DNA sequence: GGTAGTGTGAT
DNA sequence: ATCACACTACC
């Protein structure tokens, strides 16, 4: 076993050199340099270990440095090179999944600071390594009356960054051991440095090996990244800003300018008693100015106090102007927030009534405005817009962290491609249409892919049926693939229609308030606390398996953690979502494995994962896939495949519920729906 | 004695006066405003048939204001045949006023 | 340029 | 319930 870490001229997307590399073999207890004139040698003791059936540990080495070496190998080189995914492990997948309840900066792109709790101490060495870095570099620059330009840190190879090269391996070695002395994940009696990479996978832990395999996938799947119609939404950019425009110009219009204080230093005294009055806006005392002799031009005269003051135009993106206007036009907030401000979301605005028939309509307005600019910087102006994203190739490359939530959930980012506006929401069609398989242009015959889009079947609610199977024998789970589990929830809910059970049992499993069940519960808000207890009268089952599951976490607690379908613990944030815990971690641990064996299938039938072969992993959105096809047969292929994935993971964790898939073949998001 | 004017008056009452027109752009939240008004009333009689006090609420008649640049408040402007003669931002005294319009005068 | 406070986007 | 990120307002 051997741990190693690269240091190269830039991010992965525009890489061109290898600048240093260090390796510290176990089997000898030395650490090795390797310098730019090294790299060969440098891949040669990989495939060395390779060839000994060996393990290499990178952190973060499946994102960066076994895709950065093959990419540099092959430029200056003229080598083939690919670590095997099997040789491979990265202690940074193994914190993401041992530290499942802390957050990380993921190497550096998130501010420690914002970031709540704590943070494990080796894996934030290594995430501020690069500022670190760089810090060093600027003042060393400094000392020597230079410059420092953009990132020039990492334009040449020099002896300072070999030293942190150098340090990134004695950090992650100590990652590595912390991490390996988790009885939990890996028994005590084996030492895993020193084994063959086939006994570090079967002797750990199943979700070791999981977790390792999905950050393989999804790595794979950022460097496929998402076609994207980048002429689509810049159209779509000009109508939004012209509607946003139009919107505007007419709410100026109904609600006119104001002057508000500021800039005021001085506190206004009683010019009688001398009293400060605190609640008065800021003052300005003229140091000089006077009336006249030539007459004095100024208009500040010494001792005549003012208050300084700016005029403000109308802005509908504040709900703090919403809500001073509204109210000078009748409005009385019902409900405020814990701060002394009141509620000005697009529910209650729905429920504001004024008077004037003008400012009335002008509601609808704002509410449209708002969502205009929702779109609009989600799409183009946010820092984090598609269009800002989009690369050269066509496609926007988002981030996943495979494991970045509690319940084993990946997390999306830069831009997240899991937040895309739906087909059923204003503009989704064209926002979801503009993500697509036929945006991409075959790389030889030049024509479109095509989509494969494939979704898990009420995956949480036979999660549910599965658990509650010790108590039910299988009933529930019966009834979810042989009746109607939607009339059957309505009945013991004495819900009026079935429409309402699908919203009620939906919402059930994500959490809600007696308020919003209620809610829709024909209208009669609050008070749905009847609903949701008939309920749990009538299905004895669920109140069954939340006495079990409290029975195993308290008493002060017994034990703060749920197993999930792999062996992890889930950190378990509350008593009472608990049963969300153990539900969404099942949902979420099935779907990974899933969208594993998928591929796994998909590959041992002769296609070829990438751009240059058969299919392409677009994106993974929690209980779905969207999978770009070079042609419609292999569209086929992939739905049918990811069906028989499933039923494969149901068997291998002997899931007390069918599990099922539903596939849709189309060019782009929004007819994969 | 002073005239309360409103944005649609403002022209005709104002700017089209042809007489000596002394404008307090106001407002009922500023303390320094509060300060001056005593003071304006008492000048509106003293120079009753010589000027003539005329005042607007900024937040009442938020249009004219801005076309005079406001920065900050009391702001008092001497309008002379539709234009600005002269111009003060601030509760001034009543020796300091009567001075003001005096020499403006 | 950075942190709250509030809300929306999706599963 | 889990989580990303936008826009205002204040320092
Ligand atoms: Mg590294």
């Amino acid at each position: 076993m051997i741990v190693s870490d690269i240091e190269a001229n830039a991010l992965l997307e525009s890489v061109t050199k290898f600048h240093c590399g260090v390796i510290y073999d176990y089997s000898t207890a030395e650490y090795v340099s390797y310098r730019p004139s090294d790299f060969g040698a440098y891949l040669d003791a990989l495939e060395a270990e390779v060839a000994r059936g060996g393990l290499i540990v990178f952190h973060n080495g499946h994102k960066y440095d076994v895709p950065a070496l093959t990419k540099l190998a092959k430029l200056q080189l003229n080598r083939e090179f690919h670590l095997p995914r099997e040789n491979c492990i990265d202690t940074l997948v193994l914190s993401r999944l041992i530290h499942s309840n802390l957050k990380d900066t993921d190497m550096g792109l998130l501010r420690s600071g914002k970031l709540p709790g704590a943070l494990e101490a080796w894996g934030y060495r290594l995430g501020e390594m690069k500022g670190e870095y760089k810090d060093d570099f600027k003042r060393m620059l400094e000392e020597q009356g230079e410059e420092y330009v953009d990132g020039m840190e990492w334009w040449n190879f020099n002896e300072e960054m070999m030293d942190y090269n150098v340090q990134d391996v004695v950090v992650t070695k100590a990652l590595l051991e912390k991490l390996l002395s988790d009885k939990h994940y890996f028994p005590p009696e084996i030492d895993f440095t020193d084994v063959g990479y086939t006994t570090f996978w079967s002797e750990s832990l199943e979700a070791v090996d999981i977790e390792h395999r999905a950050a393989w996938l999804l790595a794979k799947q950022e460097r496929n990244g998402f076609p994207f119609d980048t002429k689509a939404i810049e159209e779509l950019y000009v109508e939004l800003a012209a509607r946003r425009s139009e919107l505007l110009r007419k709410l100026t219009e109904t609600f006119g300018s104001w002057y508000q204080p500021k800039g005021g230093t001085e506190m206004f005294c009683h010019p009688r008693t001398g009293k400060p009055l605190p609640k008065y806006p800021r003052i300005k005392t003229p140091k000089v100015g006077g009336i006249f002799c030539e007459l004095d031009t100024r208009e500040y005269v010494a001792g005549a106090p003012y208050t300084p003051v700016e005029h403000v135009v109308f802005n509908p993106s504040s709900r703090d102007h919403i809500q001073k206007k509204l109210q000078e036009a009748g409005w009385v907030p019902t409900k405020y927030t814990d701060k002394g401000a009141p509620v000005v979301d697009d529910e209650v605005l729905e429920g504001v009534r004024v008077d004037d028939p003008e400012k009335q309509a002008a509601i609808d307005l704002i509410k449209e405005y708002l969502m205009i600019q929702k779109r609009i910087g989600q799409s183009a102006e946010g820092d984090k817009a598609w269009l800002r994203y989009v690369a050269e190739d066509g496609k926007i490359h988002g981030s996943v962290n495979p494991n970045g939530a509690v319940t084993g959930r990946a997390t999306h980012a830069f831009p997240n491609l899991a937040q895309i506006p739906g087909v059923r929401s204003p503009y989704g069609e064209q926002c979801r249409a503009a993500f697509g398989a036929e945006h991409h242009l075959d790389g030889i015959t030049g024509k479109p892919w095509v989509q494969a889009g494939i979704d898990a079947s009420g995956l949480e609610l036979r999660c549910l049926a599965h658990f509650m199977a010790r108590f039910d024998n299988g009933e529930y789970a019966h009834e979810i693939l042989n009746g109607d589990i939607h009339t059957k929830n309505q009945i013991a809910a004495e819900l009026p229609t079935r429409d309402n059970a699908k919203t009620f049992i939906y919402g059930f499993l994500y959490g809600a308030g007696d308020e919003k069940i209620g809610q829709i519960v024909g209208a009669g808000k609050e008070r749905g606390k009847e609903l949701k207890k008939k309920f749990l009268e009538n299905t004895p089952a669920i109140a069954a398996l939340r006495e079990s599951i409290q029975q195993t976490l308290v008493e002060k607690w017994k034990r703060r953690w749920i197993k999930g379908l792999d062996g992890r613990k889930v950190h378990v944030r509350s008593p009472h979502a608990a049963l969300n815990t153990l539900l969404q971690s099942a949902g979420a641990l099935i779907c990974k494995l899933w969208i594993i064996k998928t591929e796994e299938m998909l590959v041992e039938k002769g296609l070829k994962h990438g751009w240059d072969g058969d299919f392409a992993y677009m994106a993974w959105v929690h209980d779905e896939i969207q999978v770009g096809c070079r042609t419609e047969e292999i569209a086929q292929v992939v739905i049918e495949t990811a069906q028989e994935a499933m039923r494969w993971v149901g068997d291998h964790w002997n899931f007390r519920c069918l599990l099922d898939t539903e596939g849709k073949m189309g060019p782009n998001w929004a007819i994969c729906h | 004695k002073i005239i309360h004017l409103t944005d649609d008056s403002f022209d005709t009452d104002v700017l089209k006066a042809d007489g000596a027109i002394l404008v307090d752009f106001w407002a009922e939240w500023c303390g320094p405003c509060k300060m001056i008004a005593p003071i304006l009333d008492e000048i509106a009689d003293e120079y009753q048939g010589k000027l003539t006090v005329a005042k607007l609420n900024i937040d009442q008649n938020p249009g004219t204001a801005p076309k005079y640049g406001i920065r900050g408040i009391p702001t008092l402007l001497l309008f002379k045949n539709g234009e600005v003669a002269a111009t003060k931002v601030g509760a001034l005294s009543k020796g300091q006023l009567k001075e003001f319009l005096d020499a403006n005068l």
